[PDB]
């Protein structure tokens, strides 16, 4: 998966 | 501002129902429009700005990544010549996202920020002014890179600095910070382990301080944790 | 036409890395500008056209479609008033969808239909002007209302009588052309009975010419036969 | 389900 930003 | 005549109220009301409709670019006209009353913000308020700007430079940065491939692939040998249309096409969606970018980090800097004393505004406007110089730095290839970075950087960590001061480590604009910053120091600015030292981090000091919440408090806060231990996982 | 200095096969370029990056409304612009260049368009140019409005006015019945449900919401007994803006708001997006369906219209009137003879190519267009008169009448209220029920229909049946005639009963232009006319009957002219006859008649008709199809003509043609069943369960 | 177009 690809990465987490918020 | 084609918003000038509508009420404040008025503004707010139909960026929420913006929101319901997932027309998200009337959502963040209809915030602007509600930013150039030139009072401040509420954190309700904020909080749709946030969101209906996120959705629409969201979108064009995906574009913006298509056609950047395409384009990649194109200057690949053995490729076919085609002309110059992705690259114009991908320099229409370019300068329409840096058009994005550059309206919200005038309505931070005329006058959001300024006015910001608290430090959950102060710390959420950082971190929008520190996202948005990430996003041009995503697309920027010219002599600015470097100053474009760095404005970023400093928008973080003038966030971080007050966050750590004033918000406890559970605080969910505390963790979604750090969880921004610590992919700018990953892919932006070539610290990979920057990044996980900063998320590694976040996410113990944050767990030590679950015991002290609601359970609602406690939701809020472990779901921005996860994300955090996602990236860790994907980086390690 | 700010599409009007490009060159024909550069938006029709840019029309399909619009459609790769997901950006339909870019993708109608360009394909309206090549439709203005005023040269027929071949089944490939027909379909990046039609995707290209369908998406975008497809956002845009969504969009009314929410604003409407909650204006209908706030007139009910014992609702709070709330304001104009519900209203305004739906008001708004109502008027940005019929203006994208005068578009689409005035493209087909200038000059796509009186240029196109082979069956094909008309069936599709009248297919297509039928179905923009019937998002149309789907917002419509006035003393209009029904004119542009009876534009539909009559596209439509234009449509029909061609499709019958000039081509097999397989064919997906013709049997989408049948599921959205039935669909038509059903909910804009208040006739179920001839919806689901039209459906049935179209479905079975179909089935009966199968037997002549290679495996892709198949797959093709069975893909919108199981649209008309679906369509027929829902409503029997 | 909703009923379909194309
Ligand atoms: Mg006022
Ligand atoms: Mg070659
Ligand atoms: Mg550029
Ligand atoms: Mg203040
Ligand atoms: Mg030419
Ligand atoms: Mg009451
Ligand atoms: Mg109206
Ligand atoms: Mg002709």
């Amino acid at each position: 998966n690809e990465r987490h930003t918020c | 501002g084609a918003m000038g005549s509508m009420e404040r109220a008025s503004l707010i009301q139909k960026a929420k129902l913006a929101e319901q409709a997932e027309r998200y670019e009337d959502m963040a006209a209809f915030m602007k429009g509600a930013v150039e009353k030139g009072e401040e913000l509420s954190c309700e308020e904020r909080n749709l700005l946030s969101v209906a700007y996120k959705n629409v430079v969201g979108g064009q940065r995906a574009a913006w990544r298509v056609l950047s491939s395409i384009e990649q692939k194109s200057n690949e040998e053995g490729s076919e010549e085609k002309g110059p249309e992705v690259r114009e096409y991908r320099e229409k969606v370019e300068t329409e996202l840096q058009g994005v970018c550059d309206t919200v980090l005038g309505l931070l800097d005329s006058h959001l920020i300024k006015e910001a004393g608290d430090a959950e505004s102060r710390v959420f406007y950082l971190k929008m002014k520190g996202d948005y110089y990430r996003y041009l730095a995503e697309v920027a290839t010219g002599d600015d890179k470097k100053r474009i970075i760095d404005s970023a950087r400093s928008a973080y960590q003038e966030a971080m600095d007050i966050s750590k001061k004033e918000m406890p480590p559970t605080n969910p604009i505390r963790l979604g910070l750090a969880l921004n910053f610590s992919v700018f120091h990953y892919e932006i600015a070539n610290s990979p382990e920057e990044a996980i030292s900063l998320a590694k981090t976040t996410f113990d000091e944050a767990m030590a301080d679950l015991h002290t919440l609601s359970e609602d408090s406690y939701k809020d806060s472990t779901l921005i944790m996860q994300l955090l231990r996602d990236n860790l996982t994907l980086w390690t």
